[PDB]
RNA sequence: AAACUUUCAACAACGGAUCUCUUGGUUCUCGCAUCGAUGAAGAACGCAGCGAAAUGCGAUACGUAAUGUGAAUUGCAGAAUUCCGUGAAUCAUCGAAUCUUUGAACGCACAUUGCGCCCCUUGGUAUUCCAGGGGGCAUGCCUGUUUGAGCGUCAUUU
RNA sequence: UAUCUAGCGAAACCACAGCCAAGGGAACGGGCUUGGCAGAAUCAGCGGGGAAAGAAGACCCUGUUGAGCUUGACUCUAGUU
RNA sequence: ACGAUCAACUUAGAACUGGUACGGACAAGGGGAAUCUGACUGUCUAAUUAAAACAUAGCAUUGCGAUGGUCAGAAAGUGAUGUUGACGCAAU
RNA sequence: GUGGAGGUCAGUGACGAAGCCUAGACCGUAAGGUCGGGUCGAACGGCCUCUAGUGCAGAUCUUGGUGGUAGUAGCAAAUAUUCAAAUGAGAACUUUGAAGACUGAAGUGGGGAAAGGUUCCACGUCAACAGCAGUUGGACGUGGGUUAGUCGAUCCUAAGAGAUGGGGAAGCUCCGUUUCAAAGGCCUGAUUUUAUGCAGGCCACCAUCGAAAGGGAAUCCGGUUAAGAUUCCGGAACCUGGAUAUGGAUUCUUCACGGUAACGUAACUGAAUGUGGAGACGUCGGCGCGAGCCCUGGGAGGAGUUAUCUUUUCUUCUUAACAGCUUAUCACCCCGGAAUUGGUUUAUCCGGAGAUGGGGUCUUAUGGCUGGAAGAGGCCAGCACCUUUGCUGGCUCCGGUGCGCUUGUGACGGCCCGUGAAAAUCCACAGGAAGGAAUAGUUUUCAUGCCAGGUCGUACUGAUAACCGCAGCAGGUCUCCAAGGUGAACAGCCUCUAGUUGAUAGAAUAAUGUAGAUAAGGGAAGUCGGCAAAAUAGAUCCGUAACUUCGGGAUAAGGAUUGGCU
RNA sequence: UCGAAUUUGGGUAUAGGGGCGAAAGACUAAUCGAACCAUCUAGUAGCUGGUUCCUGCCGAAGUUUCCCUCAGGAUAGCAGA
RNA sequence: AUUGGCGAGAGACCGAUAGCGAACAAGUACAGUGAUGGAAAGAUGAAAAGAACUUUGAAAAGAGAGUGAAAAAGUACGUGA
């Protein structure tokens, strides 16, 4: 039986938690995150995966810093009071 | 069609040799000054089995000429070398069983083994169990020596290329018939996963050039040209002649 | 029994207690409370009474 | 518990009666959502890609 | 598992903190839309998939 | 003849169509040019008196500072001259800060909250061991500095 | 177990539905035509029928639709000489 | 010639006895004469085929002395056999 | 006829627009238009034009919703439940007690690995889930809970993975793992200019990751909680790292003595540099030994049984880590010199290369005695009599046996064309650098003394309900401990400790089934076919053919016996 | 079948024209005579199915010729405007 | 030039099965080991005035009472096929 008995046999984990992206997609044996490409410097994006970009492009996150550049540009990057 | 069994053997993966239990690379000493001018005296500390090799190994310990250290060299044993024997390796060494002599220094008809093919490497001829080479002749003006190899072929090699004196020992090994398939299984458990070996003509045509057909038959001539591309070379490759010899074929 | 910032270890817990409260601690045992926070059992020497110290801090 | 969650919510403005009423409403709403999900799933949850069907076809 | 990585137990603790119904006082706010906790993960129904 | 079945109406159900709205989307036009080793985008974990989420934020944590407005926030509690004022607000503006663990990610690593090393400092009879605090240690490359190597080589010198 | 009761309670299928004989008919009707007949509501079985249900027949053919595979088909090609 | 004391189940033998039963439940081989076929032990179509199919030991053939044979890589100062050397490796 | 647009009717409308319902009315042949009634609550229409995402019954159409089938199929594997009380609105299902039972130690028991993630535990509680029920729950609401120098990760390396220098590729990147590289870190004591050069020496090594089952420094008992534990508490130890004081030890013979020797000790300098050992290792068989368990006798307590019998049946009588002394097969040393060859194992091996014999040396696995430690724990008795339940008493002793079972282990034997890891780390040895002489000093592998030991995991399940199979699924998932009887047996059947008594029930007993049996006479006549079933079956003894590769065939075939009791 | 070519955990390697195969086209996450995911892609169809309001008037063809043409077109013809 | 970013103005556009997938705690819940796949879900009323109080019931609720212009608006909430 390749169905119910085999599905019992599975208890390991091929993938675990990636450090750069929180997805449980970091391949343990290959040591690469199948989603974000970590530890490769370039985050794994592809043009055939338009949704894949849409889920992780700029705008899905806090933007701890990029939010305020528009204000700083609107005022001309002033300084002081 | 599919990549056939012999094709995918070159990629490695599961077809690499099983080197865990081996004692090391069995090689003569490096052609240093002492060994190329005179001789040096090692002591055969121990003789050990080496998995996947049919012949025992002799661990000969030498004094380093240039420091305190003692260097352990792993020779392929020669029938008659025993633990505690002194091994003299080099040009000035006398002609006693187990010693290493450059082929220029050994008279015609001497029986050597583990012969350095080109001076400087560390043994390349007559290393399998019970094999040897015969010193056919000398050319002192050209620093060459004719030798007879285990296959029956003559070869001219530099007379300063070393070789150990005697026979490789462990001989007669292939005379005992393995009876169980387990004997071959344990034989090839320590050798590179060559076994068992599915016959091609039982394979399906996608798997092997012989495969397929309502009868197990090759259907095309099994002799394959030297110039056939990889993936076509299955069966008798570049055969000069097939069939039973039915002749003396020399001794 | 204290809640301790998870960045702290046994030495820092020992030094902090000796500083915040003028007491000497016998030994420190710590665990990560299942809600994700350090929990420290700080045992004082035999010359201090934790019951007096606890009510001095302000919990009975 | 010198102070209980009952007290920490009575200060927050939900009495016991209102807490029970609201909890009942949430439980009921969640059960309604489960009813709807079962309704909408039963139609297509049985669609297996590679069911072998012993007596094929 | 019995032997846990510290990272796994951190996610553990996050789920325990999250596993609770709505704070009741939220329902009384003006223009309140939240009817109930819709992300209520529970161990019998949905695994954390970590 | 009842029952039952069927059709219709009324009322009541199941269901959420129709109608009416719309802080959304889509398309067009106009204007502007501003991410990041001064650590970006992204991620994990935490933060509220009472919050799980969304939003905001980083141990200074639904935020601090500055400036403007000028009396609220609000579900409850609390605060209440805090309001004829350097002053409320989940206000707006935003030029000073904080900015956990990460992440190009940068001491080495990582499925470890693992292992170093250096300077200053403090404690423990301590330059050496241990511990706390502070500051650092990536690579490629450019210019320059300093120390060098080579019978590659010049001259001087015994 | 089936059966009867308390509780719980689905699925397949379903144009409308359901008594036959013959006739003609897309050459084997539940309906059409001529006859036989024909009285509510039903229970447990039953396997004749509903050309019963399950799947846009896999057998066969057509497609100027493929794919696996072979060769001495056509045209190329890695390697190699 | 040889005495005292302590402690095991293991085999045989004999009576007596019984509604001739007694491996009393449980446990627990059907055998013989052959023929086809595959030597055997072993393995595979997980979920319709466990076989006479595959494998195997044995036998035989082929290539190769490393500047090599067989094979891999897009390339490389690349790699498997090879920690190898014809009593070996490779293809049958 | 519909959505929208331009114009117009100063169009209709909260005194009710749009919509929706209406076997009520009117108009048109029709698409459709109009009106009344009800419901309703904020927009909408006629006409002249414009514009299109503009008209549904189908498409195995898409989405959403609902039927008949139908209170039907069914809720039937895992032996099995029954009585009373309590609680409650309500009890077949909850709780307690009483029975009856099972799992039967290769368990339904007691712990873990992977995995799950709070399921653990308490109080409250039933809306939903628990395919019946529910007061109950792995459910719902709110909280509590996981304590380590010694257990693991951490450290090592394994098959492998993978940077740097290099070299390819347009390129994301690829090869490679010590290589065509100018690759650094230890010992110091130091100059007191200074950096970390150094007195300067040494080293030439070759980044790093890879095991919660391999290697590895060090811990045990007793007690304790609602839930923790080799972690807490009491008590008792050890290891590592570090300062180190005292005592001992050692010398004018500077770096100890003794023994013939194997070798002994409380110690008893020792760099660079090398050597060696440990780490470090297959599998099976029988044998010796130990531990734990099992069986059993005496005796000191309790319980049960007692028509009768029973010196009875059941039960407690235990000693941890760690420390001192002692303890061993093997091995080795000395004396001696062997044929009348001897010693000896279950197993044939050993001796002039020195046997047997006499006497010694060692390893301390291991057992014994003692300290730990009876003060614990256990079992009883008496008095207090809500008490943490207290207080006080005793006893806790001496043996026996074995092809017993599990396990550890020693010396051996067999097998291989199989000879069955590596590294960290630790030690020792060779060498003799350097240092130390008369209070001169050297050490400090001896005893005692002092300080510290971080981070992370620690609850629970581990499965007919906590993992995966869409679920509370007869499936699947690695492992440890294993009582008594029968019996060859961790087979089958029954029991002890422990755990459950869970699976929707009640009433009848038709057909057809599923599962389990038996059938007179015949005995394959059934059938594609002896398919299914039946027969034989354990053990001891007798007997055993053809053929054969001489090993087999073979338990051939075929017969006899089988208890109990003395 | 049950001591071995045995069974099995964990780690590790091989990845799609590729792996792996004691060889069945087997296995490669219920997928295998070429896995899974996304994009090119609304791929093309001489083939099947559907193709939504009313009324009025007119109202046929399955034939000629040519096509790798024979389930289809072009061409005339028939039909409307 | 501009389907990205920031800020604006508009439409013979769509009007909750439409329009982006998302008018909402939407790239969320959820499935898959992973690449990825990926929804559903708006409307009480002007104002909660969200039904004090009595009564039957163990309780949920029911019957009265009451708020409201309207419970033929009762958080299952416009209309309600």
């Amino acid at each position: 039986g390749k169905g119910t008995p085999s599905f019992g046999k599975r208890h390991n984990k091929s993938h675990t938690l990636c450090n750069r992206c929180g997805r449980r997609s970091f391949h343990v044996q290959k040591k690469t995150c199948s989603s974000c490409g970590y530890p490769a410097a370039k985050t794994r994006s592809y043009n055939w995966g338009a949704k894949a970009k849409r889920r992780h492009t700029t705008g899905t996150g806090r933007m701890r810093y990029l939010k305020h550049v528009s204000r700083r540009f609107k005022n001309g990057f002033q300084t002081g009071s | 069609g599919r990549v056939i069994r012999n094709q995918r053997k070159g990629a490695g993966s599961i077809f690499t040799s099983h080197t865990r239990l081996r004692q090391g690379a069995a090689k003569l000493r490096t052609l240093d000054y002492a060994e190329r001018h005179g001789y040096i005296r090692g002591i055969v500390k121990q003789i050990v089995h080496d998995s996947g090799r049919g012949a025992p190994l002799a661990k000969v310990v030498f004094r380093d000429p240039y420091k305190y250290r003692l260097r352990e060299e792993i020779f392929i044993a020669n029938e008659g070398v025993h633990t505690g024997q002194f091994i003299y390796a080099g040009k000035k060494a006398s002609l006693n069983v187990g010693n290493v002599l450059p082929l220029g220094s050994v008279p015609e008809g001497t029986i050597v083994s583990n012969v350095e093919e080109k001076p400087g490497d560390r043994g390349a001829l007559a290393r399998a169990s019970g094999n040897y080479v015969i010193i056919i002749g000398h050319n002192p003006d050209e620093n060459k020596t004719r030798v007879r190899l285990p296959s029956g072929a003559k070869k001219v090699i530099s007379s300063d290329a070393r070789g150990v004196i005697g026979v490789i020992a462990g001989g007669g090994r292939v005379d005992k018939p393995l009876l169980k398939a387990g004997r071959a299984f344990h034989k090839y458990r320590l050798k590179r996963n060559s076994w068992p070996k599915t016959r091609g003509v039982a394979m399906n045509p996608v798997d092997h050039p012989h495969g397929g057909g309502n009868h197990q038959h090759i259907g095309k001539a099994s002799t394959i040209s030297r110039g056939a591309v990889s993936g076509q070379k299955a069966g008798l490759i570049a055969a000069r002649r097939t069939g039973l010899l039915r002749g003396s074929q020399k001794t | 029994v204290f809640q301790v910032s998870m960045k702290a270890n046994k030495y820092q817990i020992k030094k902090a207690v000796k500083e915040l409260y003028e007491v000497d601690v016998l030994k420190v045992n710590t665990l990560v409370r299942p809600n994700g926070t350090k929990k420290a059992y700080v045992r004082l020497t035999a010359d201090y009474d934790a019951l007096d110290i606890a009510n001095r801090i302000g919990y009975i | 518990r010198t102070i209980t969650a009952a007290d920490r919510r009575m200060v927050s403005g939900v009495t016991e009666k209102q807490y029970k009423k609201g909890m009942k409403k949430m439980q009921q709403l969640e059960k309604n959502a489960i009813n709807t999900q079962i309704r909408r799933e039963i139609k297509r949850v049985n669609f297996q890609t590679h069911y072998r069907d012993e007596l094929l076809q | 598992a019995a032997q846990k990585s510290f990272r796994i137990k951190q996610k553990m603790a996050k789920a325990k903190k999250q596993n609770r119904p709505l704070p009741q006082w939220i329902r009384l706010r003006t223009n309140n839309t939240i009817r109930y906790n819709a992300k209520r993960r529970n161990w019998r129904r949905t695994k954390m998939n970590i």
